[PDB]
RNA sequence: ACUCGGUGAAAUUAUAGUACCUGUGAAGAUGCAGGUUACCCGCGACAGGACGGAAAGA
RNA sequence: AACAGUGGUAGGAGAGCGUUCUAAGGGCUGUGAAGCCAGACCGGAAGGACUGGUGGAGCGCUUAGAAGUGAGAAUGCCGGU
RNA sequence: GUGGGUAGGGGUGAAAUGCCAAUCGAACCUGGAGAUAGCUGGUUCUCUCCGAAAUAGCUUUAGGGCUAGCCUCAAGGUAAG
RNA sequence: GAGCUGUAAGCAAGCUUUGAUCCGGAGAUUUCCGAAUGGGGAAACCCACCACUCGUAAUGGAGUGGUAUCCAUAUCUGAAUUCAUAGGAUAUGAGAAGGCAGACCCGGGGAACUGAAACAUCUAAGUACCCGGAGGAAGAGAAAGCAAAUGCGAUUCCCUGAGUAGCGGCGAGCGAAACGGGAUCAGCCCAAACCAAGAGGCUUGCCUCUUGGGGUUGUAGGACACUCUGUACGGAGUUACAAAGGAACGAGGUAGAUGAAGAGGUCUGGAAAGGCCCGCCAUAGGAGGUAACAGCCCUGUAGUCAAAACUUCGUUCUCUCCUGAGUGGAUCCUGAGUACGGCGGAACAAUUCCGUCGGAAUCCGGGAGGACCAUCUCCCAAGGCUAAAUACUCCCUAGUGACCGAUAGUGAACCAGUACCGUGAGGGAAAGGUGAAAAGCACCCCGGAAGGGGAGUGAAAGAGAUCCUGAAACCGUGUGCCUACAAGUAGUCAGAGCCCGUUAACGGGUGAUGGCGUGCCUUUUGUAGAAUGAACCGGCGAGUUACGAUCUCGUGCAAGGUU
């Protein structure tokens, strides 16, 4: 109900209230990286990619259960609606009407 | 990309063989029960 | 009395609620639910089938 | 064979701190009764018991 | 209450304890369920609690119902030692 | 040495065990088949009441079975024992 | 409708909103073996011939098609025989050849153990098994019947009759049918006798050969002769009813679309779906997932829809095809070596099967009602075709369990008919669990490594790769009490000393000394035995279910009770 670029606010997990942008989606496993959200830190060996190595800091991906979009005129959490505008389907937003 | 086993005895596979199976009707039930139960290797 | 369909359709998601009609009462549905709402023709039908 | 370094099984096995003698006793007492002996733990031998197996008369 | 009685194999009769599941009512449990470990508690027996540790997500009480219903012996079967 | 033949109430050509894939006085595999056995071994929680027999008569009887005798539970006769 | 290049890593290189990956319908390609089919063969390979094409000056090489056997239809020729015929050759044949679903049904052949306490038949059992044929179902089918009536009228299946009749060393046992109640429900076509046409033997006639009308029947019908009645505007149909193509609407199947309502606050917590205090939706409170138990987070659910292309059904149009009823009854037909008889075995007055010989009638005619002889009652043999109700599921779709939960449930939850064993037919295992997320341990130290100790991630590292929980046997380290003059089924009762301090209880641990004391199970008249079994621990492991009989108790109703 989320894609790759969309504006969404985390509901559940140790960041919840946190919001974000989706930077890469996973629905093959329903899960989805959504920046400042989830960091980890993983001790990487030194190799050819980053050659001296150490302790990385990324994000890691979460459940898309856990993280819904954002209505446009309010900026509160929205369900997903879908209409055919013109011979197009568009995600629409159900607290509203506004599409995306 | 298989196992075999003495694929120079001849009288091997002219007792046990494929086309010794094939030549009468008991040799193909034998074949027949063989493909039933699901065996890979059929005969020798 | 006779299954009117409008009754059926609704109840029918209220987690303790059963709807029959006059002829399928019976004695598990009877005991189970603590109270009985019945119409007057209802009333008729059972008493003069038994 | 024995000592030292390395490696490392099997048959068997109710539990067991398992002496000897004279009796008693469903077959033959380590384990029942009465007595006599005996500090604790090992190593190497013997073949007596081995209710060991072989046997076999029958 | 007053007497009388209460050894026991085959066997006959009676009263119960536990286990899994199902139905109804009532509940527990992440402030810690089942399981496992320990204890100097309770009942006439089968058995049942209460505390502490470990465990890390399910379980039990009352009344009924149904059984793949309780193990120390089968030169039992499988595993471990 | 190599390549072959004879198949189971058959072969090894009647006279010979010397055997036919650890199998031979009748091979092996699957099925009838969870064959049959009067023979052998085993049959898992607890307490309460009562409590035997190992004797007679038959069975082609063969440690097996049947009828009496001896045990227990219930209902009547009742007070006969 | 936004990511994608399987598992499944990695590591490169790429594709995609001018629309990929993915899902569904229809197509294309489809090496070699295999019925295997050009010939051969130890299945997965060798060796050919013919025609055309590529290539060489030519030989050698390559590509594409065809080339088995049997059967049928022909066409020629045509061994014996001249034709003919065997045959040969030639052609045309989506002919048939094999497989399986370990199921269901037709046909053929066909055991033994067992039981009858023995064995005489019988039973097991027309079962197991083998062979042949198939179909989505299959034989079965419309009376020369039941049977005794106020008669019913094809077949098949269920209830009942009934575990009765009956058959039975009449013993074990085996075992019907009709009536009645239901499911499904339609019956038809030919031959024969007559009419018309052509030919072929016969002399016309005659008489058969064929083709068109004809007609399907038993309280007989048809032919036949004569009447009306028709050939349509009506009826029927590809499911038997002779036979026989398309076209439109509707509903399905094979992808999918849409789809209501809470981030409510607050507490614990690694995380809230949980507690407490509040709201909402509901034709939707099925289900799964999400960091713990969700109606309102996601996928979804109820309800509505949707198909270019294949298919499955219906309805209509179109299409195709098509007379019935009478009066008679002068004269013909109504199913040939059959119906029935002998002859033997088979089967077993006997009974039938098959062969082995015979051998009628035919409407005023026959066949039956256990035999025969007569009365009456029903039917019409020796031609064919028919759906439905029933049987079973290798499979596909949607679901459901007082079914199992990793020694269970399939042999197989895991690369299982695998690994292994056997020459072969064949036999046949073991083996599930990190964490919510790899965030799967940078860095430092000891060590060749393995493996550790820190540091770090994490709620947890005693969750670190056979990584949830982790019992018992078995193996160890530390310690409180006792133990080197003592004779033992190892405990039990009495009992100082020492050491502790509990679910506070006439407490716990160990015990120098004294008394008593021949394991457990099975079996037997009798066991401590030189009867039997057990190395130890853990798991698994034995009086059920169905149908009859009988007895007790409970409930309902009671001379009635029950389907």
């Amino acid at each position: 109900h989320v894609k790759k670029g969309d504006k969404v606010m985390v509901i559940s997990g140790k960041d919840k209230g946190k919001q974000g942008t989706i930077l890469a989606a996973f629905p093959k496993k329903d899960r989805v990286l959504v920046e400042g959200v989830n960091m980890v830190k993983k001790h990487s060996k030194p190799t050819q990619a980053n050659p001296q190595g150490g302790i990385s800091n990324q994000e890691a991906p979460i459940h898309v259960s856990n993280v819904m979009p954002l209505d446009p005129k309010t900026g509160e959490v929205t369900r997903v609606g879908y209409k055919v505008e013109d011979g197009k389907k568009v995600r629409v937003a159900k607290k509203s009407g506004q599409v995306l | 990309m298989k196992r075999t086993f003495q694929p120079n005895n001849r009288k091997r596979s002219k007792v046990h063989g494929f086309r010794s199976r094939m030549s009468s009707k008991n040799g193909r039930l034998v074949l027949a029960r063989r493909r039933r139960k699901g065996r890979k290797v059929l005969s020798a | 009395a006779d299954a009117n369909e409008a009754v059926a359709l609704s109840a029918r998601n209220i987690p303790g609620v059963t709807v029959v009609e006059a002829n399928g009462i019976n004695v598990l549905d009877v005991v189970n639910h603590e109270k009985l709402l019945i119409t007057k023709a209802a009333v008729e039908k059972v008493e003069e089938v038994l």
